[PDB]
């Protein structure tokens, strides 16, 4: 215990073993940011298909409010433009009629 | 026109959500081209790694058989 605590080559044996920690560290690296980027990727196609549904109804929701919208507008509207708007949202929009 | 008003609720929070998941989609696909221009950092430092390795191999038979 007392002897113990008391008590060129050493640089090319470490640089060898530092260089390849550096390879395969790397390396893993690699192989799992390229399994992490086909997740990406397959999560990007849920995302672009949640989206692209909620999309869609964004769109009819725009077509109620601006045909109303411009049928508030302030001049009188013809027989033929009521007509056509109830058969319009009628039939395309039986759910959001009733 | 209540239900006009109505549908402008409906529309502000339908617009948040909308707003926020394009964002996400840009985020997400932002993230996955800097892993692939991540990749292709690594991808191409692999030969000039392994051109080191390769050296350095060499280098250390050569230089303890030198000394040796």
């Amino acid at each position: 215990y007392d002897s113990f605590s008391m008590k060129l080559i050493h640089n090319l044996n470490l640089l060898v073993d530092l260089t390849e920690e550096g390879i395969r560290r790397s390396n893993q690296q690699l192989i799992s940011l390229k399994d992490q980027t086909t997740a990406l990727e397959y999560d990007l196609q849920q995302v672009q298909k949640s989206l692209g549904t909620e999309e869609q109804e964004a769109q009819h929701i725009k077509d109620v409010y601006e045909l109303i919208d411009g049928f508030s507008s302030n001049r009188s509207p013809s027989m033929e433009e009521c007509q056509e708007l109830f058969r319009r949202l009628r039939s395309e929009f039986p759910h959001e009629y009733e | 026109e209540d239900i006009l008003a109505k549908l402008k609720l409906r529309i502000q929070e339908r617009d948040e959500a909308l707003n926020f998941r394009k964002e996400e989609k840009r985020k997400l696909e932002q993230n996955i081209e800097e892993n692939k221009s991540m990749i292709a950092k690594i991808e191409m430092e692999l030969p000039n790694q392994s051109t080191k390795y390769t050296m350095y191999q060499e280098l250390r038979v050569y230089s303890r058989s030198l000394l040796e």
